[PDB]
């Protein structure tokens, strides 16, 4: 994705968007890279698992080529520093970008009418949840405790 | 619902007290209350699924009364000859639906002109419905000339009067799932309610 | 069950607006919100359910009319119809009856009266069953002839061991039309009037 | 009025509180968290009343559903007649067995009321299930059988081990009997039976 | 059933686990936690019940489509079949359509069209309720000439003073056979497709 | 009586400082209550399930008079005993999951001799019940018998796994070693989810 500054900023979110002026955009004006053009005249939308993006126009039998999506790789995911928005920057530990077709150099498949989910399960967090919070009240009582140490020997 | 009480959840684990955190035994207790709520909202929507399938159900099936005739909600009844040389004159069976119980029943016919052509006793009839097939003749004795007549009767027990609803009959062509469904589309006369439908003849 | 919602947030504002400072109530929020709001959701929702339900009987109960029209059903009675075919040499046949029994019966008897009352007929069907049996009467008298066209009464007797068993005498009724009562749908026998569901012992 | 047993109960350990002052003020919505516990098994039992209106309704179902067809039940009785029309071929009521195992080895031996064996049918091979076939009506020596009932006795065997085999027969119905236990499709001749134990419906 | 109970059997060791050891929690709701999750999955195999009576009652009703094989349905569609029977002096009939409204609509226009798209006719009978609403149009030319036999098309337009509204279109459709696809089982139209059976508003 | 050996046992450890109080109890209870009323629903509904196949089993009744289409190669040609009865043969049929534009039904003799070649053209993915005329190659009548019918489909220069389908009358229904089949006769036994269509 294109930031105003011409950067590089990276999202999992294929939820795309027309403009007015018809760039595929995310959620934000986010102009998609590289650049991607919705015809005015377009009656349907198909992005094929290779990232191609075709449109059906009016009287024409063919999906012509409107443009091509290819996704990103990084050698190490975790790296990536958020500024919101699901939306990624390149970092110093998340190494450079390595930009590619879809199904090719280890990276994905694109799957129209598909919505990823987030990958949290409930009950995961709250057996987590539980456990945390147990020790938050045992670190608070341990504060209460040093409290009540100080006040006692300020009262000698 | 599921997600609007996460987030009842979620605020309170974000807006504990730091210094004075809430006991950790009720985590497993809410979300199994959470999930019970959730699962009858799954067992709600799934009903209605039912409901629809049910009323698909009933609006088929009902070739067999589409093919017979049966009674309606209504005034009306035909009356009509048969193009055969001695075709004895046919009319529209009627009834009526009583509430309680009635002494003296009145049923009078009269024309598409509103004039009375036949008056009738019937007499006592029960709380339930009742059926009756007119002769096709006016006061006089006379067979009355083919067409629509308009049937108005009154039930009632020791001078109180009681209601009575006249039924009228024709014959069905389709079943329709309007509005709600289950209509029973004659033809001229319209659709009518299968509940609201008396019986099949 | 609707007024556990609205009745909860009365009592909820208050405290609300009438917290101490120094003592403010955090049960407000501890239990109060998260459990008893959803256990308010859970009884709310089960007036759908039962509302759903509910419907779902009303829709339910039509499809008794929905379905086809009665061909002649085996109910309670003791009257016999005989007649002859419009045809010549026709021979003459009688509504079915039959006979419910609680219990087994070693005999079995069949007594068949005209309208005058005399009996025109005595018939030894044999053994049979706890349950409703059914079967026709020839249309013949004592003597082998023509029964006279018309009305006739039969009367069951069955024993077991000498001791009378209640023998419920039981007559063909034809089903004409698909009423629906104060109750429910019921069958109507025309002659015989309107007949439930549950008291029809069998479907001929 | 098991309202008034709890609420008339918080509001007679309530109205001395106040007076005497061990104010909570705050475990007092106890009572909205009982009124909820009671009506939420006041719903549940009578969705269990709503229920078995629904069951009664698919009885009421079951008994109009009503068909003039033929079934295959347990029996060996085989029926041949002819019709009143001259020249009528003898027909049969269909036959069959149940089997519980696959038999390769399986006569169908059909004698008359004498005893005697007027017909012997060769069946063979037959898989696991039930089988029904249909007597031709002729016996042994290709002649037409006289009119009346016989006797059908299936031998079902495979590996040389003979199976226990179940004869069964052709009986027309003829209505449904409302008895102690239910509908039950009675036969006629063969009686009543459940719709289980009815090996084909024809 | 187990797919929430073993994941509701971890937030029990995890309760039971990670207690404090100085005000550790009551057994008393420990039973009260049971009882829920008893409760969560006795909801759960409710479900799973439900939806296999509603798989039963979908194939009972495609059964039941065998029941009215040769007739013919309205369904969603626009296809119109004109023509007239071999018989002498038959009128040219025009196949039922008929308008579905989610609202009622004070004005509705049903403009008919011919094979080469050429106007026939248009409806003004007043307005037409929510609702299915089925006609069988009478295969006239706007100025009474009976129409050619072949294939037509309705488009019907609802207006609410200005506004517009959404409508179904329905087409009698003969069925000559109930098929098992892919989604369901559908019901074969011939000339029109194979179309399940809850899009069906009216039948003739 | 799950909820009770847990619940007498509760009553052990009750601890007298802090016990149950009457609201937890009775709520313990009803809770209860409201399980085993979910449980009494969950047996009714599966009774509710066990008539519904009932009532579904007594509609399929109907199939009997009816032909049903199953796999198969084989289509009976018959003329009616009637002066001037003109010989027609059952329909036929093809499954496919796969958009085919040329389809090719190859109708052979019992003999195996190839006696008619039928053009369907193009088929969407799913059941397709066609009627062989009943005229050969050169137009005259065909004689009644068994004929073998080889469906081929394929799209686009490659053909496509075609399954024939036949007409097959269903006889009766049978309680075999599952439930419901349906007993067609000549072709045998089989069930009600392979069926195709229904004529």
């Amino acid at each position: 994705v294109m930031l105003p500054d011409g950067t590089s900023a990276y999202t999992r979110d294929g939820s795309f968007q027309v403009d007015q002026n018809g760039q595929l955009v995310t959620a934000g004006g986010f102009q998609v890279q590289p650049a991607i053009t919705i015809p005015a005249n377009a009656l349907s939308i198909t992005i094929g698992r290779d990232g191609v993006v075709s449109v059906t126009q009016q009287g024409q039998a063919a999906p012509v080529q409107v443009g091509q999506l290819n996704l990103t790789t990084f050698m190490n995911d975790t790296g990536l520093e958020s500024i919101g928005e699901n939306l990624y920057i390149e970092t110093q530990s998340s190494g450079a970008p390595n930009e590619s077709t879809p199904g090719l150099n280890g990276a994905g498949l694109l799957y129209q009418g598909y919505v990823e989910t987030s990958n949290v399960n409930v009950a995961e967090e709250l057996v987590n949840m539980i456990q945390v919070q147990r020790a938050y009240e045992i670190n608070s009582k341990a504060v209460s405790t040093t409290d009540q140490m100080l006040q006692k020997l300020t009262q000698l | 619902l599921q997600s609007s009480f996460l987030t009842l959840l979620v605020a309170q684990l974000k807006n504990q007290d730091p210094t004075n955190p809430l006991q950790n035994n009720e985590l497993t207790t809410q979300l199994a209350q959470i999930s019970t709520v959730s699962g009858i909202e799954k067992l709600n929507t799934t009903l209605g699924a039912i409901s629809g399938q049910i009323d698909n159900s009933q609006s088929l099936q009902a070739t067999t009364l589409i093919g017979h005739g049966v009674m309606v909600p209504g005034t009306t009844i035909l009356a009509g000859k048969g193009a055969e040389e001695g075709a004895v004159t046919s009319t529209t069976p009627f009834g009526v639906e009583l509430q309680q119980p009635a002494d003296k029943v009145t049923a009078t016919i009269t024309d598409k002109d509103g004039r009375v052509v036949r008056t009738l006793e019937i007499g006592e009839l029960r709380a339930g419905v009742h059926t009756f097939t007119w002769d096709g003749k006016q006061t006089d004795g006379t067979t009355v000339p083919n067409g629509s007549y308009n049937i108005a009767i009154t039930a009632s027990n020791g001078g109180t009067q009681l209601v009575a609803q006249p039924l009228q009959f024709a014959l069905v062509q389709g079943v329709t799932k309007g509005s709600n469904g289950n209509l029973l589309d004659l033809g001229t006369y319209g659709t009518t309610t299968l509940d609201e439908v008396r019986q099949i003849i």
